[PDB]
RNA sequence: UAGCUGGAGCCCAACGAGUUCUAUCAGGUAAAGCCAAUGAUUAGAGGCCUAUUCUCAAACUUUAAAUAGGUAGGAUGGCGCGGCUGCUUCGGUGAGCCGUGCCAUGGAAUCGGGCUCCAAGUGGGCCAUUUUUGGUAAGCAGAACUGGCGAUGCGGGAUGAACCGGAAGCCGGGUUACGGUGCCCAACUGCGCGCUAACCUAGAACCCACAAAGGGUGUUGGUCGAACUAGCCCCGAAAAUGGAUGGCGCUGAAGCGCGCGACCCACACCCGGCCAUCUGGGCGAGCGCCAUGCCCCGAUGAGU
């Protein structure tokens, strides 16, 4: 017995049920993948001010 | 992986536009970035390192990191519910400045002038966009006039 | 009042010319040219 | 009446490019107003190539008769869309205003053609002669003398109070 | 009350005066665009795009 | 397993948005092109070459839409003064950050109240407009966007999962949608112009319940001249129980095309009453109350 093998009927109604989620505008956004120089230049920075 | 490679379906996408290929101008290469700054996204064929991704090719991000020769850029990710903040990072040569804000830049330069002269008279101003609206009431002299008629078939001229 | 009235006569054979019809030559017998 | 006439004047919206545009006017037979400017902007955008986005519309006034008490002869050349092609035609009628004979018009050519009023296009209008007409059914009414009997008589009542299911006798009708 | 019901005339009397001043010296006055619109639903709430 | 759903909350109220506008990016599908590269392809002309020429492309292309895609449109901003760096520069040169004093009429339109836990069912789908692949085709087989049925009654299409209208507490009154007004059947045998005559069962409601090439000195409108065109009608037109514009029937139609006025008609819309859900309120030196109560306000009501 064969069936169907794909289809995006309902998944863009599914998605929007609860509307797409625009992620929290944030102040501060994290330093995280930044370059590991001037990333601790930055924290020697701070520590001497 | 999983039925599709890297750069599946890019034939037109990643080519050089027509008599638009060899050297790669100096522009391109000492243009100044900085975190925060948005950018365009486009990739162009003859570099290969650094080459993003065929998804954000036409989309604009933020800069959120600069390294030697290549720079962090932030991008929207719909993924079934929700957005997810992409970083990537892109060699110079298939990032441009974006123009996205640069009417918004001149005019925050030019409202902060006109309340500043607001505050000198003493008034009180709005310096807010409004959207094109009802025209006034105007006149136009007696001049020629010109009549429009249909036309008669004619089988001939159809082609 | 003359002047009034003029000018709405003016108006009125305006609203009712007629176009010359001259521009379609191998139609002009067909049409009232 | 059902149509009406409208003199409809419009042009280019004024741009620096020239600023003082030119001036275009029709005559057109709607149903109403707002009718008539739709089809103004249909003829413009197809044989100017100024559309309603990029013009203005300046005035649109009725046109009446002259004299609705006197018959008249009434041209009307014409063009319509068949199932299979465009065709120009003349058509001749007899009224008291022209507003009377676009309606006959638009009748005939639904009964006789199964022309929809879309696919018709009123080239042109105008008042003939009854020594210039051209179509038969026209010129024998033109009779001074004109004589003959109503072989149709259409026998009811006056105001639908008098109305019954039966009567006592069978009508007479004569003519 | 008193001055905007009279505020309504001299609006549609000036109107028709600009418009026979047009009139009198041979052009057209354009009436000023409309500004307000009445919106009202026509269709129902099944099958909606 | 993620998504869709419920329950429990909790945290708060400028933040947003399946939308437009202003600005700015990105694209190679439709179309087009070959008189541009790659490929295919007909014909002559002039001297293999030159200038033309008919016709083409999902795995061709210089150009190149519409519709869709991304970003931005301030208080999470800016400017001085002063500091810190082990980073950066010839260099206070920069990149940042820290402190501090000032400035920022809220920066297009419209609309609007919106972090975590635990878990159910589901994981056979089907149909329709548009686009689209395989196949002669299929009530076939497979994709894209949206809606619908499944899970849903109610009015119309005679009848019908999906078509048209429209979604729903129990009622009274008024009015509509789609569809209709000869009878069945509620509402005109209404007012008006043409066309048709079927000795084929003439014809008569989207989906839909079929018809073609081709014909006619049937009839009615047109066009071009000294035949052509297109309306209705007729031929083309053959299946098995007896039979179906739904039936009877209808011929200045009760058929076809186009109008006018009124009328009929849904659980849809409006006003009103009542039940429930949700929202927001009032009630103590209490003459004071199933306070888990009572009163007031507004919206809402489909369900496997
Ligand atoms: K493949
Ligand atoms: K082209
Ligand atoms: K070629
Ligand atoms: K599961
Ligand atoms: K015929
Ligand atoms: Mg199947
Ligand atoms: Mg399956
Ligand atoms: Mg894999
Ligand atoms: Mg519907
Ligand atoms: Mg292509
Ligand atoms: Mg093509
Ligand atoms: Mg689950
Ligand atoms: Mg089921
Ligand atoms: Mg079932
Ligand atoms: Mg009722
Ligand atoms: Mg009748
Ligand atoms: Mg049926
Ligand atoms: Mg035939
Ligand atoms: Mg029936
Ligand atoms: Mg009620
Ligand atoms: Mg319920
Ligand atoms: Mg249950």
């Amino acid at each position: 017995a064969k069936s169907k093998n794909h289809t995006a009927h309902n998944q863009s109604y599914k998605a929007h049920r609860n509307g797409i989620k625009k992620p929290k505008r944030q102040r501060q956004a994290s330093t995280k993948g930044m370059d590991p120089k001037f990333l601790r230049n930055l924290r020697y920075s701070r520590k001497h001010n | 992986p999983a039925g599709h490679g890297l750069r599946s379906r890019t034939r037109d996408l990643f080519a050089r536009p027509f008599r638009k290929k060899g050297y790669i101008p100096l522009t391109t290469y000492l243009r100044t970035y900085k975190v925060g700054e948005h950018v365009d996204v486009k990739v162009n064929g003859a570099v290969h390192k650094g080459m993003p991704h065929k998804f954000y090719h036409g989309r604009t991000g933020r800069v959120w990191n600069v390294t030697k020769r290549a720079i962090g850029v932030e991008i929207n990710k719909q993924v079934g519910n929700r957005i997810i903040k992409k970083r990537i990072h892109v060699r110079v040569e298939h990032v441009q400045p974006s123009r996205c804000n640069e009417e918004f830049l001149q005019r925050k330069l030019n409202n902060d002038k006109l309340k500043a002269e607001a505050k000198v008279r003493g008034e009180v101003i709005s310096t807010k966009r409004q959207p094109a609206g009802p025209k006034p009431g105007f006149m136009v002299e007696g001049t020629t006039i010109e009549t429009v008629t249909p036309i008669p078939y004619d089988v001939v001229n159809d082609l | 009042a003359a002047k009034v009235k003029a000018a709405g006569k003016a108006w009125y054979k305006t609203m009712i010319s007629d176009s010359d019809y001259a521009e379609f030559d191998n139609f002009s017998k067909w049409l009232g040219v | 009446h059902r149509f009406h006439q409208y003199q409809v004047v419009g042009r280019a919206l004024p741009a620096p490019g020239d600023e003082q545009p030119k001036i275009y006017r029709m005559k057109l037979w709607a149903t109403n107003e707002v009718r008539a400017k739709s089809k103004f902007w249909y003829f413009l955008r197809k044989l100017k190539k100024v559309k309603k986005a990029n013009g203005q519309m300046l005035a649109i006034n009725e046109i009446f008769e002259k004299n609705p008490t006197t018959i008249k002869n009434y041209g009307i050349w014409l063009r319509y869309q068949s199932r299979t092609g465009y065709h120009n035609m003349y058509k001749e009628y007899r009224d008291t205003t022209l507003n009377g004979g676009v309606e006959q018009m638009y009748t005939e050519m639904a009964s006789r053609h199964r022309v929809r009023a879309p696919c018709i296009q009123i080239i042109k209008t105008a008042t003939v002669d009854f020594k210039l007409c051209k179509r038969d059914n026209t010129k024998q009414f033109h009779n001074s003398k004109i004589k003959f009997p109503l072989v149709y008589q259409k026998v009811r009542p006056p105001t639908r109070k008098l109305k019954t299911t039966y009567k006592a006798t069978r009508p007479n009708l004569f003519m | 009350a008193e001055q905007y019901a009279g505020e309504y005339e001299a609006q549609d009397k000036e109107l028709v005066q600009l418009k026979r001043e047009a009139r009198m010296k041979g052009g057209f006055y354009v009436s000023p665009e409309a500004k307000l619109l009445f919106v009202v639903r026509i269709r129902g709430i099944n099958a909606m795009h």
